[PDB]
RNA sequence: GGAUAGCUGGAGUUUUGUUAGUUUUAUCAGGUAAAGCGAAUGAUUAGAGGCCCUCGACCUAUUCUCAAACUUUAAAUGGGUAAGAUCCAGUGGUUACUUCAUUGAACUGCUGGGAUUAAUAUGACUCCAAGUGGGCCAUUUUUG
RNA sequence: AUAGCGCAGGUGUCCUAAGGCAAGCUCAAUGAGAACAGAAAUCUCAUGUUGACCAAAAGGGGAAAAGCUUGCUUGAUUUUG
RNA sequence: GCUGUCGGUCAUACUGCGUCGAAUACACCGGAUCCCUUCAGACCUCCGAAUUAAGCGGCGCAAGGCCCGGUUAGUACUUGGGUGGGGGACUCCCAGGGAAUACCGGGUGCUGACAGCU
């Protein structure tokens, strides 16, 4: 939104955002993609390895399966909100060919790492899997 | 005895100028700041040379006093008295304070002395002349600059006395448009008539 | 010298609101009647606006609204050729007939003519009166900037009003006769000083009695008539209500008119 | 420092430019109802009734209406807590609150909005949407051919 | 509207300045009452001197305004002190012309032992009919440039009304 | 021995640590109020008994 | 050195479409930074044009440079309030208050309309008591 | 909200009016005028956005007033929240 | 299209100077016996009815002022980031917000209630 945009220059150097694209959803969901099932209170995070999960807790909106979901993040569906609260954040590892500098923005003659990347975070995250 | 002006080159504190406040009045050693022949009119002296800081400084009133005396001398002998104007457009209103000798407690101190706060790329002097000098008035501003701290880039402007207007536009006169002494008039078409 | 009114004392210089420019409403007076508390909430406070021009006196009662003041019903004196009195509209008993003729078209209009018939000469009344039932119309006095003596027009027209039936609330000091006289108060209402005045001058001059009331002459009325009319006026009202250049030049016509000159 | 019940007032409690004199009789003539938004503001015009200087601009709630006053509950931060605070103040230094006047409007066209489906059942969903992303169109016109400027100095 | 813009003697003013209270003061008044047939005022001391003697608040002079009729009298018996002459310097800006007066023994009344000798100051001023609306309390205005009296016009009325030379 | 005079410092940091909030109630309270409007309150309520 | 509040722990409960060191939408308050002096106030350089000079006078239009205790104007960053189930409308009653008046006002009975009415995230009193009340440093702001 | 033996100053009072209310009036200053009289007395007109004055420091505020002049008075009273 | 009484915004409405205003109407204006006011019927008050000159209204002015926009200027200044630069004073890049005179293009009003008039 320009809600969401304003709140993201505030944080801007403790972050590195961007555009993602749906080899790089596919990749998330399916290697890293956890669910968080519980009350207000506990939920506990557990491992997407089968629909029945996706289909319990989503089954209100459409969003039997897995694939589903895939596409009400890449599409942005009327049902993003209560898809993307329910995948647990993504737990990644540190990029195979490191980062250049986090001190400065990925804009800058010196090429830096904060700041957002329109498309170049699919090479990034692409890594950190 | 005066203190050493590495002292006070920076402009540390806020401007505190002679006030009611102040009361503690030294006065200054500049109260003569143009010089040359003071009277020519714009029509003659179209050429100019500025002396420009480039640097975030307090000058002295006596680093002032000095540079005129200096800049002054070096045209009487060489382009004669009377074709050239040379302005000090920097003023000292900034009052300067010494604490003079438990240790602290009477640390606020007595006015010592007047000084004058500059910017980047603010102006110092302005020699007014003919087209003829200028490379004279120039090597007058070279000399000026050794008189006070920091560096001074000095600039030959494009612009016909101390006007607005570039030489360009201001011969383009004829037309009369332009009517007085060190400030050439724009006629408005605004009224009344 | 310095001569006046420079360019930058126009700068400065503040203007007062326009009714104080053009001298017509005093903005502290009118601050006092216009607040009605805020216990009130949304009650309106209603008021006399008694106005003595030349030749003719105005009469209205008015409250505030945001937008503008609004006016409930008007009266003047031109209009009492009507009923019976021809001459002499700018006097107290024209005065006390207008306060009187606009008080009614205030109760006719709510709708309250058989209920306060008020009392009809010149001795002192107040309405504490009526117990037990409906409240009288509550009703205050803006002078404006008349000048406040004992006399002038206006309190006529306030007693006008109290003869009505109007609540006004008042005191007895600005009447005429004051310690306190109510007959002298009589001669006033009825025109007896204005009757009195012509009986001590046409036997004194004939020039100053054509001079003056020439008007008198016209419509044919003498020193003894005075008191009828003034009189028979007061039935005729109580049986009666209401009943009905160059313009600006544009800046490419400004532009021609300099190279005329 | 030196604390009064108008210290540091200066700037603060100054009339304005060119609007010195007592205040119009139709900003005297405004009604406020309890139940209703107000933002204190002080004119030092009136020295009768003004609030305390921390409550000048400070919008809160008419609980009281006083026949020349109005009693306002506006709330302050001390450290730890918010603390609901009822303080009175005159009429000249009350202004109406314009800080509920969307959401007023809103409910007006929104409660009749729901209203007005009955048989054809509602579920509406009516929501502010925040301006996001644009779609995408072809858009064409005359064109410049810039490049980046060479230093001037004068 | 020819016959109403015609010049006219808007009033007269007439003031004796002293140099103290007492029976000095009170007998210079009596002069202005019999002369006019009014009491006069009393004038006070705005601020202290010293040099020529009186300090604040003293009660100093006296002064009294004629207006009408009566002020035709007294003022072309005034002028006959002068014998209806007057200078350039007289007439003031605004038009309102003046002149001074010694001995108020001779110009009318008597010289007597305890009314005994003073001068006078002799103002008077001259405006056209509709200068009601500067001193109106009601819907007040400036009298505009045309209507409004200046030197020149004063002196050509001084001319025709008593003869006068300036 | 001074000593230092005041400070404003952790002082944010420890009112954030627990800046409660009072809880909205139905019904103002009304403490402060006209007297002579609370009287006609309880003649109000008198009445529909 | 104490007392007092805050920070902290423990012991009990109440309780889950309500909370927020955040933005957005709409609305207010403010007089710092800069700017200003051919705008007031205060400081200030230069000449122009207004019985024989004469620098003066003062005025009129311009000009050089300024202000923590000057200001017409005036940012960024921060601060307030609001964004519905503790709501909105229709209609009757109570009242020593209020009104000229069932006119209002506040409170209440009933009858409709409406389930989360911006974004994002997320379950939210009472008692008893400890230690502590010498602080220091860094980036930016800043006083002697 | 915010410190220092930071900066410029102030208070331990004064007043039955300098309290209260209403009415009338307009102030400092400048300009042109009037016997004795001028650079300063008093009177008159014109202009006068506050440049005066409001007991006293400094700052807000004030023009048919909050200033000045007159009239009548004691709300500088009582009961406690 | 206008005039009056009570107003709203309170200079686009003020000030200066100059020309023109049908009809009501405001107004100047005539008088002092009573009501009433003073040195003074000028103000004020009362009783009147034998000229648009002013007030008042419209319009003009290469008018001042005021209001509105464009320049000035993505400049001054500034929030977050920098194992950026520089001996310091200060300055640059990245992610953002963003002024004010000077100076010339247009303006000089709009309006509610009530009673009347080509």
């Amino acid at each position: 939104n320009k809600a969401t945009i304003e709140m993201l220059k505030a944080v801007q150097p403790f972050i590195t955002y961007g555009y993602p694209t749906l080899k790089t959803i596919r990749q998330l969901i399916y290697k890293r993609g956890y669910a968080k099932v519980g009350k207000p209170g506990a939920h506990s995070r557990i491992r997407l390895q089968a629909n029945d999960i996706v289909s319990q807790h989503l089954g209100k909106y459409g969003i039997h399966g897995v694939e589903d979901l895939v596409h009400e993040i890449y599409t942005c569906g009327p049902y993003f909100k209560q898809a993307n609260n329910f995948l647990w954040p993504f737990k990644l590892n540190s990029p195979r060919k490191g980062f250049t500098s986090k001190r400065h923005g990925y804009n800058e003659p010196r090429k830096g790492d904060w700041g957002n990347r329109e498309e170049m975070i699919n090479e990034l995250v692409q890594r950190m899997i | 005895g005066r203190r050493p002006a590495r002292c006070y080159r920076y402009c540390k504190n806020k401007p505190y100028p002679k006030s009611r406040f102040c009361r503690g009045v030294p006065d200054a050693k500049i109260r003569i700041y143009d010089a040359g022949r003071k009277r020519a009119d714009v029509d003659e002296f179209p050429g100019v040379a500025h002396l420009v800081s480039d640097e975030y400084e307090q000058i002295s009133s006596e680093a002032l006093e000095a540079a005129r005396v200096c800049a002054n001398k070096y045209m009487i002998k060489n382009c004669g008295k009377d074709n050239f104007h040379l302005r000090i457009r920097v003023h000292p209103f900034h009052v300067l304070r010494i604490n003079k000798m438990t240790g602290m407690r009477g640390a606020f101190g007595k006015p010592m002395g007047l000084v004058a706060r500059v910017d980047i790329g603010q102006i110092l002097m302005s020699i007014r002349t003919r087209e003829s000098n200028v490379a004279t008035a120039v090597t007058a501003l070279r000399r000026a600059a050794f008189k006070f701290p920091g560096r001074q880039k000095v600039f030959v402007s494009n612009k016909w006395g101390f006007t607005k207007f570039t030489k360009v536009e201001y011969k383009k006169q004829a037309e009369g448009r332009i009517v007085d002494g060190v400030g050439a008039k724009w006629i408005s078409t605004k009224g009344p008539l | 010298v310095k001569a006046l009114k420079n360019k930058a004392y126009f700068k400065r210089y503040q203007v007062k609101y326009r009714r104080r420019r053009q001298g017509k409403t005093d903005y502290a007076a009118r601050r006092a009647l216009v607040l009605q508390d805020r216990n009130k909430y949304n009650a309106h406070k209603h008021r006399l606006v008694v106005r003595l021009t030349n030749k003719r006196i105005i009469c209205q009662v008015v409250y505030s609204t945001i937008e503008g003041d609004r006016v409930l019903a008007t009266a003047e004196s031109t209009e009492l050729p009507r009923y019976g009195v021809k001459i002499g509209l700018t006097n107290y008993a024209a005065a006390y007939c207008t306060g009187l003729l606009l008080a009614r078209r205030v109760l006719k209009q709510l709708g309250m003519s058989e209920t306060f018939e008020g009392v009809e000469t010149g001795e002192e009344y107040h309405i504490e009166e009526n117990f037990g039932e409906r409240r009288p119309f509550k009703v205050l006095l803006d002078v404006g900037i008349v000048r406040t003596t004992v006399g002038n027009r206006v309190f006529g027209a306030m007693k006008g009003a109290a003869d009505g039936g109007l609540h006004v609330p008042h005191g007895i000091k600005k009447f005429p006769g004051y310690s306190y006289d109510p007959e002298a108060h009589r001669a006033r209402i009825l025109g007896l000083h204005v009757a009195d005045y012509m009986r001590q001058l046409k036997e004194e001059d004939p020039e100053k009695y054509s001079a003056q009331f020439s008007q008198y002459i016209k419509n044919k009325i003498e020193a003894d008539d005075i008191e009828a009319m003034y009189k028979n006026a007061h039935a005729q009202i109580r049986k009666n209500p209401d009943a009905v250049r160059h313009v600006k030049l544009t800046k490419a016509q400004r532009r021609e008119r300099v190279q005329q000159k | 420092t030196s604390f009064g019940k108008r210290a540091r007032t200066r700037q603060k409690f100054s009339k304005g430019f060119r609007r010195h004199g007592m205040p119009a009789v139709s900003r005297l003539l405004v009604i406020h109802k309890k139940g209703d938004y107000v933002d204190i503001v002080c004119d030092p015009s009136v020295q009768k009734g003004m609030p305390y200087s921390y409550y000048h601009g400070r919008t809160g709630i008419v609980f009281n209406v006083t026949q020349r006053a109005v009693g306002v509950e506006v709330n302050k931060v001390v450290g730890n807590r918010v603390i609901k605070k009822r303080i009175h103040v005159r009429l000249e230094h009350v202004r109406k609150s314009r800080c509920n006047e969307l959401f007023l409007r809103r409910v007006k066209e929104n409660d009749a909005a729901h209203h007005e489906a009955h048989l054809k059942g509602e579920s509406i969903k009516t929501k502010r949407q925040i301006p996001g992303p644009k779609p995408g169109c072809f858009v064409s016109g005359t064109m410049e051919v810039l490049e980046p400027a060479p230093f001037v100095e004068s | 509207e020819n016959p109403m813009r015609k010049i006219r003697i808007e009033k007269l003013t007439l003031n004796i300045c002293v140099g103290e209270s007492g029976d000095r003061l009170t007998r210079a008044a009596r002069v202005l009452e019999q002369l006019t047939g009014q009491r006069p005022q009393f004038s006070k001391a705005r601020f202290t001197i010293r040099s020529f003697g009186i300090r604040r608040n003293e009660k100093i002079a006296c002064y009294v305004t004629v207006r009408g009729k009566k002020a035709e009298d007294i003022l072309e018996k005034g002028l006959k002190v002068k014998e209806y002459e007057l200078k350039k310097k007289n007439f003031s800006d605004s038009g309102n012309f003046g002149f001074g007066i010694q001995e108020h023994i001779d110009l009318g009344i008597k010289y007597d032992p305890s009314t005994g000798i003073y001068g006078m100051d002799f103002y008077v001023q001259l405006t056209r009919p509709g200068n009601r609306v500067a001193h109106r309390k009601r819907a007040r205005g400036r009298v505009g440039h045309s209507h409004r009296v200046t030197k020149e016009d004063s002196i050509k009325w001084f001319q025709q009304t008593y003869d006068g030379i300036v | 021995a001074k000593s230092k005079n005041h400070t404003n410092h952790n002082q944010n940091k420890k009112a954030h640590r627990n800046i409660k909030k009072p809880q909205r109630k139905r019904k103002m309270s009304t403490k402060g109020m006209c007297p002579k409007f609370l009287r006609n309150q309880r003649a109000c309520k008198r009445g529909m008994m």
